[PDB]
RNA sequence: UUAAUUGGAUUCAACGCCGGGAACCUCACCGGGGGCGACGGCAGGAUGAAGGCCAGGCUGAAGGUCUUGCCGGACGCGCCGAG
RNA sequence: AUGCCCCGAAACCCCCGGGCUACACGCGCGCUACAAUGGGCGGGACAAUGGGUGCCGACCCCGAAAGGGGGAGGUAAUCCCCUAAACCCGCCCUCAGUUCGGAUCGCGGGCUGCAACUCGCCCGCGUGAAGCUGGAAUCCCUAGUACCCGCGCGUCAUCAUCGCGC
RNA sequence: GCGGGGUGGAGCAGCCUGGUAGCUCGUCGGGCUCAUAACCCGAAGAUCGUCGGUUCAAAUCCGGCCCCCGCUACCA
């Protein structure tokens, strides 16, 4: 219980596995996305992760495609996302494969509440507007 | 226990479906301007 | 950023104590001398001023003692907003 | 509360109302990137303006710019008024 | 459609990602219940308005279910949507927070889409919250009308607790 | 002489005749109204100064005590 096993297959046991034999080990949504092909932008992004995986492209990977499905290629490195105004780092670990990329870059600031004002109740609605 | 560890697993990686489990809020995309009032009333003046 | 009635020109900050009557407002500013604000006629219609409302006024170079004149008010979304910037210290309102 | 949580309507006669069940568009809102001056005159222009591309950087992605040099064959927001 | 005043390399025109779906809280209109004037399981009965060529799909075959692979006939009183539900008979439950009530959550399978995390809809197993008839107040209805039960168009690539009709 | 008040933000009930801590001005919410005051309704708020006895069982019977006290004056 220190190694990670997804469906009985270790990381480097599945790291060399294919992409059509892979999808039988993912839930519906990701199996279907892997079956209607990848979008053009995600092609352009995989063709920048693989270079950054061999020896080249030692430069921060950025993106707008929050839809990309994490895969056994991306385990280990640290890529960015775009949560609306800025690029936020997501250090990819195992136990993320299957989830969505944008799933880890939240998008609305947590809310903390002040105090009710003029109109929050029927006792301060017409007693203010004269 | 199995459900609990399936929740902790989402708490680790800091997903979006794990933080809602943290703060005790809806999880499956509901709206909350109007329902889910598990708190206590607030006053202004009288 | 934000458009707030800062001191522009020679403006003053009016935080009133009592309305003696007929529009006279004794104001308690950080300056010290008892100033007595009065009101123009453009706002006497649509707005509603009382005590505790920190607002902006304008003083007059005559005797610099009992002066002030409303030109614009403050809404509850600004009166305490103006604390974090420290543009005004609220302890000129509790002593 | 927020980077933005776009606006109009407040008794009858405002609140499943604007045919408003908004993933993109609709979109008017916050972050970023790029294009647009019929027409009269000005610096300039066949010793070649406006204007376009294989490949590579910057970039979220882009001949959008720059590196690189190829092409096209008359006009000209680099300047003023107008539209 | 339109007068006046501001923008005029921008407040004009396109493209990618976010928001309108944020949540201590007050309110308007509705849907499901608090059970016997009922819940479940197996059988038996009877409609009307409307719509279809970017579309409606009979019939056959795979699947437990959502759905999938083929595919006649239809530019319409011809073919299709389209053997409705409340109702009846037979057996289990017997007044209990229950065989009432199904919110909230975990895992797995699918459809539309250029794209389902923020934020779509549908299926199977599991967990099983408040709720035991509602204070002062207030609304709609005079006959095939009120109440009770289902259906069709609109919006629509998918999604109806809504609007307008039966 | 020594004894009393010991309790919601408060004001006092409320004993002996023991089992709702009780009514009123206040506090926040909702009604009524074109809107405000008055009027109707709902919840929140001390849980009896405290140990101890009685008591099946206590503001409710009382004592011990902690606090506030309290009706009262040089006594040649
Ligand atoms: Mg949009
Ligand atoms: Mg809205
Ligand atoms: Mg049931
Ligand atoms: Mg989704
Ligand atoms: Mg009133």
């Amino acid at each position: 219980r220190k190694e990670f096993r997804y469906r009985g297959y270790t990381l480097e046991q599945l790291m060399n596995m294919s992409l059509e034999e892979l999808a039988k080990l993912l839930p519906a949504r990701q199996r279907r996305s892997l079956k209607r092909g990848l979008t053009p932008e995600q092609k352009k992004l995989l063709r920048k992760i693989r270079l950054a995986k061999k020896g080249k492209y030692n430069k921060p990977i950025r993106t707008h495609c929050r839809d990309m499905i994490v895969l056994p290629e991306m385990v280990g490195l640290t890529i960015y996302v775009h949560n609306g105004k800025e690029f936020v780092p997501v250090e990819i670990k195992p136990e993320m494969i299957g989830h969505y990329l944008g799933e880890f870059a939240p998008t609305r600031k947590r809310v903390q509440h002040g105090a009710p004002g003029i109109g929050a109740t029927r006792s301060s609605m017409f007693v203010a507007v004269k | 226990m199995a459900i609990r560890e399936d929740i902790m697993r989402l708490r680790r990686i800091r997903a979006y479906r794990g933080i809602r489990h943290e703060l005790g809020l809806p999880v499956r995309g509901q709206r909350t301007r109007s329902n889910f009032r598990r708190g206590q009333t607030v006053g202004v003046s009288r | 950023v934000i458009r707030v009635p800062l001191p522009e020109g020679n403006q003053l900050f009016g935080v009133v104590e009592q309305a003696l009557g007929a529009g006279w407002m004794d104001v308690r500013c950080e300056d010290g001398k008892i100033r007595r604000c009065r009101i123009p006629g453009k706002l006497r219609r649509r707005v509603w001023i009382r005590v505790g409302d920190l607002v902006i006024v304008q003083p007059w170079p005559v005797q610099s003692d009992k002066r002030g004149d409303i030109v614009y008010r403050y809404t509850q979304t600004q009166v305490d907003w103006l604390l974090r910037k420290g543009k005004i210290t609220q302890e000129f309102l509790t002593g």
